[PDB]
């Protein structure tokens, strides 16, 4: 679902057409979708990059990359670079769209069960969160960062 | 969008040596469009159904899914 | 609602009596009122994407601080812009509701009442609004007697806003 | 209270849309008839308690039952009730003449006539003979041409034999 | 156009190409000329679905027969109900850029129902034909082709 | 002019002496010749705004400016404060246009005269008088009327008289009746309905021929 | 030729009759591919052998 | 299973064979199989018409079917004919079986849990039914019409 | 229902069935009977056709109508062609004792035909209806309701 | 209008005899508990218009045909009705929180909820659910410590829902 979905499915649940309110919805949506679709383009520019700042700034040397921990094995790091890679694809996703819901229906229907039957920590996913919202804050810009940060925000709320 | 699914079909042919378990028993995610002929070849086999759940989508949604 | 047609009835209702000839005059002064009224309200409806598009505009650089400060009351995110454009489409209608009834009916039974009792909760200020329609006042672009007759319902939701 | 006017604002008002061009020009039309509107009502009050009298004494004769005694309305203090209260339905026929609409005929002479007489003892029949009577002399009131300038009303006093008939038709 | 691009970049392992990019950025830059055309077309919803459905009794007088379907005012008022509803699904489309919600409201099973309300296929898209040359005839030449093309899915989609 | 009509009275909680010594649940009815102050008549103000309307309808547009000075000032007696807002025409459009002459009977006795009335007859017998003497020649009639001028008195607000077990009557009785509710229904504008297609499809022509074989 | 390639890929049997042929022509018009292979999983074929 | 099938399970629980209570019932099954399958041919001369009067009596020009409704979409609305084409078809199954408890197997097992995952009503399906009960109780005729009735009410019943 | 026995067989591993045995000689005593209803039906041709045919016209003058598919003498006879095709193929179905000839010749794909040709499905059923309401006029009576069974799949099947 | 004290006191008056001892002690800890109480119902109040205006906008959100056009909500008189009524729910609750009783909650703002809204039209279950969102704020206002010493009410607080919830459950 977009933004454009939603305001449809607002106003067709209310039975009544596209009046002035929806049209002016519909017109901010469209001046923030230019810069949308550049932060689309510097955010696919350098994924790998941003993945790997952000194990580094968060993950690395610690007690779980360590023996003993979740990410000690080859594979679970490489299912952490995976999921870790899954989180900013989707929150582009989620950010082309302007509407979350599509975000929450892919990932957050199952991944709560998922991790607790795994036994992944949940405090370390919202920390390497949190490390992939500072660096794509930093790389992309401001208010296309926070824009960002809110659908990144919106994963590291539904895991917890 | 995606149903959960878990239900139970017995074997009403002969016997199987293998372990079969999964068969038997499964629980596993659906997407809405080949579920009613997935839920009909259950309602075939003569196979109990257990439970039924919406996991992602909501009810009542006109658009979008 | 309040229309100088049915004033004549509710007057003439509390006294008991028939419709005299002091009820009847106030007819002809609403019927031949509407004729330079009813063309008043059709240079509002053919110019309707005009004005709530004018009015939003003008309201945001009278007050550029309204698309920046952050809070719901606030036109900062998508959601404030739509509801902008909701509130001032909402004031044309009334005030094309007004015209033709030829009376201040719709604007007291649809708008003003409690008008000033939901902005102090909200807080919603009322001037932003009276900028709103002060360009719909200078924008509407109507000439002769029918564009005085749309000029007043503007003013009068002003007097009602402070 | 309603009008014609308000009948299309509140008609309008539920859409949340403005009123369309067509409806519009359907008002202009009320506005070029709205001469002859002021023709019809000023000339009932005119002549309102002459079709008073006059439509009381054709409905007593024809249920002579009714003055004579044990009827309901025998005596002097009833009968002002039924023959004062004959100004009641032409009070607010005629405001719904001047209105255009039948909005202020419904609720407060056609809301609990119907409801008030079982209580009453007043027969239902009676009251549809009574405002009938009325009907076929207030529209003949208004037709004939005696120093008026002619024009045509026909689609417009069509509309007060329909005031009358939902007055009737709401009690008997 | 978001959605569709979404969807068919989801299927792929990879990300929004620049070509998709490119037609989100074109949408966007011509998003305000389509919300004037859904201007146009919802102020104009009356006398468009009053012409076309006229226009179709005028082409078919099958349907207002007493052995078609919209025998009597009830009949014919929900026929000109459904020529509202698929205007309504038109702008709908129009305003998107995709026809997913044409399609996901009123396309993707009317064969059946209007087989089960014995209703021919054929006049419903007579219809729409009809209300296709009417919003033509409306509005400006290069934006009726964009709004006829449109409801030129709507007409291909129903038969 | 008619003497009205004859109505039996039936058992009611302030037909009678109770002996009840002041209860606390009991209304603090006041009175204009306490104040002496600025203060007090804020309050007193509300309250008869608080009886009359109701509170949900007590918003300052519906408030009048020259009727809150006149008290203060103490030239109107409460009682005659009163005939403002009942006759009031920001009053008149909220209860005159959605209530039939039955419950402008009701309502009247019951926010004025502080009483449920008694039956349904009495209804009926103050009826004929609204009609013939109007809206505001029958609230005349009701608060010069000797049961009301002896039990409120001259300058006390009107209140509910006994209520030992008795619902609050702004809560027990809605500003407009039920009748008033089934018009907002049936004006509601349905969506994707045929009724309001059916003034459009007499318009459209449509010719049909029939063959025979 | 898709339609053998679907069997074979799926199943490995491809064609068995030219009725199935016929039958699966139908579900590949109708929708694509999609349809005619979950018109292949839906069968009690897959399910027994 | 049928209704002979349902004597024999009842002797074979009981571990005898078919003596006379039995084989009476079995009289009794066969000569109301007669008129069943004549009313199993009048039934599927006209199911679609039986369909359509059902849905033009209960369903049509209702809140559902309007906009804001459960039937208002066309992919629902054909959702809705098909549902209503399954009752009237395993209603006859359970006629010509003389016994519920295949009707009960096939659908009864999971539509509870799915009427109420997609949040279909339940009472207009329920006075749905009762309109094909009065349509075929009309068209067969008295009691092959209660019989039919019999399993339409258990269908009925099973939903609620 | 031999076809059908052995391809329901076929589907299991197993040989035929004593019940489906007993199936094969109940049909096979039927079988002369079936005959007998074959010859008359076979000897009844045009007036059964004719008759039903304008029984269809009675109910439905829509397809007659100018408007409408049987407009002309070529057109109708091509109608009544239609009508004798479908009563040759329940003759087929009523000595086959299958309803595999009736399908596999008229009934599996004729949705889509008569959508193409501009023609409507109900009033070719009326008109099978008709066929049937005519031939158990003519026939004994429980042998019209085994031809008017048939019939009655057909006009099923068609709807 | 009853208290928790004189609750005890109207049920020993019914049985006629002398005040228990384990009733008193009953009531000594009410004295304990009498401070926190203060502190919770105080709390309300000083965020009673916030929490009035927060309700709302959750409320007219999720169902949103409400100030839409033919809505029970739509015009400003009928809005301020929902909005400033909302007071009165916490005006009668936060009486019953200070009372420590549900009878003065029982015979003003729930005796007749449920029997005004069919003569109104007003949706009872919409009003339902915004008393609903009140209860998950007002128990979260009341909730944090911030400037309070630490102690502990879920004892306390409990009856706050239940409040709440005899509220809701009353009406829709
Ligand atoms: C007249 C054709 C018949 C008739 C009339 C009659 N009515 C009464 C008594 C009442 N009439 C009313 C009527 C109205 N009250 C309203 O508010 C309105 C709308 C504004 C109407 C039309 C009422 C309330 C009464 C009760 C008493 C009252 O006058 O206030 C009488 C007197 C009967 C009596 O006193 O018992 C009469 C004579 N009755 C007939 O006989 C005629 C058939
Ligand atoms: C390889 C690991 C594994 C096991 C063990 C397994 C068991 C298994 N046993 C089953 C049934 C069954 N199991 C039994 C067993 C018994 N009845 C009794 O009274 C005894 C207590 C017990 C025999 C010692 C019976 C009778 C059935 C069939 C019941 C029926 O008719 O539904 C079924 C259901 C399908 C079927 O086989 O018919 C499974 C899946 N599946 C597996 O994957
Ligand atoms: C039918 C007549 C009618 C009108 C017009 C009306 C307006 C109205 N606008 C409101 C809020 C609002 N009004 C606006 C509009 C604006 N704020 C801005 O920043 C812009 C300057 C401006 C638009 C140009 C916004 C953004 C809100 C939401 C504020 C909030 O939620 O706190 C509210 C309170 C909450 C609500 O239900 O949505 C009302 C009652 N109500 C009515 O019944
Ligand atoms: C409020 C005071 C007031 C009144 C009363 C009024 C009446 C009025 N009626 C008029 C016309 C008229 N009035 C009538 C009415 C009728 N002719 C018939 O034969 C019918 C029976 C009947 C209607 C039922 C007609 C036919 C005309 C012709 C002129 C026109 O169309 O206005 C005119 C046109 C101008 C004129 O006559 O000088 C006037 C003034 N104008 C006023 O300012
Ligand atoms: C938004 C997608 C959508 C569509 C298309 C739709 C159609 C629709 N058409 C209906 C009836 C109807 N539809 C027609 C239609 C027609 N008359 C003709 O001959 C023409 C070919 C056609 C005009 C285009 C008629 C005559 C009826 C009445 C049939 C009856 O009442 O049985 C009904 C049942 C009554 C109702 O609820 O209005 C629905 C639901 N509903 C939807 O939600
Ligand atoms: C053969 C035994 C059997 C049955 C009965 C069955 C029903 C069934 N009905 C469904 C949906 C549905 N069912 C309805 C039914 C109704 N809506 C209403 O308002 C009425 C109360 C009722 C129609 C009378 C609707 C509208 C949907 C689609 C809802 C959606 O858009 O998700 C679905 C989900 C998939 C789909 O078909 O779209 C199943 C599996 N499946 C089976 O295997
Ligand atoms: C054995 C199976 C079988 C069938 C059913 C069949 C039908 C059939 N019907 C045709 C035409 C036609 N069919 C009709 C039918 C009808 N008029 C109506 O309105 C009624 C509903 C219906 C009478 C039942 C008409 C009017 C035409 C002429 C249409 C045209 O020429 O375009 C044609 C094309 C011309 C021809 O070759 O005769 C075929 C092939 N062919 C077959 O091989
Ligand atoms: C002390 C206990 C008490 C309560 C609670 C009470 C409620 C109450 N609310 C009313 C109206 C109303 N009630 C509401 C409230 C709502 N409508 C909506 O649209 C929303 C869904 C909802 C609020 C959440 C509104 C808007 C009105 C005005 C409706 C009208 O004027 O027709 C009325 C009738 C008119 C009035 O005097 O204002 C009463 C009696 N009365 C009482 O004595
Ligand atoms: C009527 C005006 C009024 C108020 C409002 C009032 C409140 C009040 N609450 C107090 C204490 C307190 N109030 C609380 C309340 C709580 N702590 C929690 O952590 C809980 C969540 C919550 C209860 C749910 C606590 C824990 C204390 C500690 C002191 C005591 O036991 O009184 C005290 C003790 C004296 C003081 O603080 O100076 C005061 C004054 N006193 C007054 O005169």
């Amino acid at each position: 679902q977009d933004a454009i979905t939603a305001v449809i499915n607002s106003a067709d649940v209310q039975g009544k057409y596209l009046d002035t309110a929806a049209l002016e919805k519909l017109k901010a949506y469209f001046s923030t979708g230019e810069l949308r679709v550049r932060a689309a383009t510097t955010i696919s520019a350098n994924a790998a990059a941003i993945v790997k700042e952000a194990v580094a700034k968060s993950l690395l040397y610690s007690d779980i990359t360590r023996p003993g921990g979740n990410m000690y094995t080859t594979r679970r790091y490489a299912a952490c670079i995976r999921d870790l890679d899954y989180y900013l694809r989707y929150a582009t996703y989620a950010m082309l769209a302007g509407d979350p819901s599509i975000l929450d229906e892919r990932v957050l229907n199952g991944l709560k069960e998922t991790y607790n039957s795994l036994g992944v920590p949940v405090g370390a996913t919202v920390q390497a969160i949190q490390a992939i919202k500072e660096v794509t804050a930093s790389l992309v810009g401001a208010d296309a960062g926070k824009e960002m940060g809110i659908y990144l925000d919106y994963i590291s709320s539904g895991l917890s | 969008r995606l149903f959960k699914i878990t239900a139970l079909v017995p074997s009403l042919s002969r016997t199987r040596t293998q372990r079969e378990l999964q068969n038997t028993y499964f629980t596993k995610l659906v997407p809405y469009e080949n579920w009613f002929r997935e839920q009909q070849r259950i309602q075939k086999a003569g196979g109990k159904i257990i439970k039924v759940e919406l996991a992602t989508g909501k009810q009542g949604t006109n658009a979008g899914l | 609602v309040k229309t100088p047609i049915t004033e004549a009835i509710a007057a003439a209702d509390t006294q008991g009596r028939f419709l005299g000839n002091t009820e009847l005059q106030s007819a002809r002064g609403r019927y031949e009122r509407a004729a330079a009224s009813l063309e008043a309200a059709r240079g509002l409806t053919s110019n309707a994407q005009r004005l709530i598009d004018g009015a939003t505009q003008a309201v945001y650089q009278k007050f550029p601080y309204t698309t920046q400060t952050p809070g719901p009351q606030f036109a900062a995110d998508s959601r404030g812009k739509s509801k902008c454009a909701r509130d001032v489409g909402h004031y044309l209608r009334i005030i094309t509701y007004s015209l033709v009834a030829g009376g201040t009916g719709p604007l007291d039974e649809y708008l003003i009442a409690g008008l000033a009792e939901i902005n102090s909760t909200f807080d919603l200020s009322p001037s932003w609004y009276v900028e709103a329609l002060k360009h719909i006042k200078a924008n509407h672009g109507l000439s002769g007697q029918a564009a005085n007759e749309a000029n007043t319902y503007i003013d009068y939701a002003i007097n009602a806003l402070s | 209270t309603l009008d014609v006017f308000t009948k299309v604002v509140s008609q309008a008002d539920s859409r949340g849309e403005f009123l369309s061009n067509e409806q519009l020009d359907a008002l202009a039309n009320v506005v070029k008839e709205g001469n002859k509107r002021l023709d019809v009502v000023n000339r009932i009050t005119s002549n309102a308690s002459a079709i008073v009298t006059n439509a009381a004494r054709a409905l007593f004769e024809e249920q002579p039952q009714l003055i004579a005694p044990g009827g309901n309305a025998y005596t002097n203090r009833r009968m002002a009730a039924c023959l004062r209260d004959m100004e009641i339905i032409l009070r607010y026929v005629t405001y719904a003449i001047l209105a255009g609409d039948a909005s202020v005929l419904d609720d407060r002479c056609l809301n609990g006539l119907r409801e008030t007489y079982q209580a009453l003892g007043t027969p239902g029949s009676s009251v549809a003979v009574g405002v009938q009577k009325m009907k076929d002399a207030a529209v003949g009131i208004a037709n004939d041409p005696n120093g008026i300038t002619k024009g045509d009303c026909s689609q417009l006093i069509s509309e007060v034999a329909s005031y009358f008939d939902r007055a009737a038709a709401a009690v008997g | 156009i978001v959605t569709k691009s979404i969807v068919n970049a989801d299927a792929e392992a990879r990300y929004l190409s620049p070509g998709e990019l490119d037609r989100i950025k074109s949408f966007v830059a011509g998003g305000q000329q389509r919300l004037r055309i859904a201007q146009a077309l919802t102020d104009n919803r009356e006398r468009l679905v009053k012409q076309a459905g006229d226009q179709l009794f005028q082409k078919r007088p099958d349907v207002v027969s007493p052995g078609g379907n919209a025998y009597g005012q009830e009949m014919t008022a929900t026929c000109l109900r459904d020529l509202d509803y698929y205007l309504r699904l038109v702008t709908y489309g129009i305003v998107a850029g995709d026809v997913t919600p044409i399609e996901e409201i009123g396309v993707i099973g009317v064969r059946e129902m209007y087989k089960s309300l014995g209703t021919p296929i054929e006049a419903v898209g007579e219809g729409v034909r009809a209300l296709k040359n009417a919003a033509s005839t409306l509005l400006s030449a290069e934006d009726a082709a964009e709004a006829g093309s449109y409801f030129d899915y709507v007409v291909g989609a129903l038969q | 002019s008619i003497p009205l009509l004859e109505y039996k009275p039936s058992s009611q909680n302030q037909r009678v002496p109770g002996y009840e010594v002041p209860n606390e649940d009991t209304p603090r009815i006041y009175r204009i010749e306490d104040a002496a102050y600025d203060s007090e008549l804020k309050e007193l103000i509300w309250a008869t705004y608080r009886q009359v309307f109701s509170e949900h309808v007590i918003l300052k547009f519906f408030r009048q400016g020259n009727l809150e000075s006149q008290l203060k000032n103490r030239a109107i007696s409460v009682r005659d404060f009163v005939r403002g807002l009942a006759k009031s025409e920001a009053f008149k459009t909220l209860v005159i246009k959605s209530n039939s002459n039955y419950r402008l009977v009701e309502l009247a006795l019951k926010r004025l005269l502080g009483r449920a009335p008694y039956n349904k007859d009495e209804e009926i017998a103050w009826s004929i008088k609204i009609a013939t003497n109007g809206w505001d020649g029958f609230v005349d009639a009701l608060l010069d009327s000797e049961e009301y001028q002896s039990n409120f008195g001259e300058n006390i607000v009107p209140y509910q008289r006994r209520r030992y077990k008795d619902r609050p009557f702004n809560l027990v009785t809605p500003r407009y009746g039920n009748y008033w509710r089934d018009k907002l229904e049936s004006e509601r504008y349905i969506e994707g309905d045929i009724k309001n297609f059916l003034e459009l499809a007499k318009s459209i022509e449509i010719k049909t021929v029939t063959f025979t074989p | 030729k898709v339609i053998e390639f679907l069997f074979r890929h799926l199943l490995g049997r491809a064609p068995a009759t030219q009725g199935e042929i016929r039958q699966y022509n139908k579900l590949l018009a109708d929708n694509g591919l999609r349809a005619a292979v979950e018109a292949i999983v839906d069968s009690p074929e897959y399910s027994r052998y």
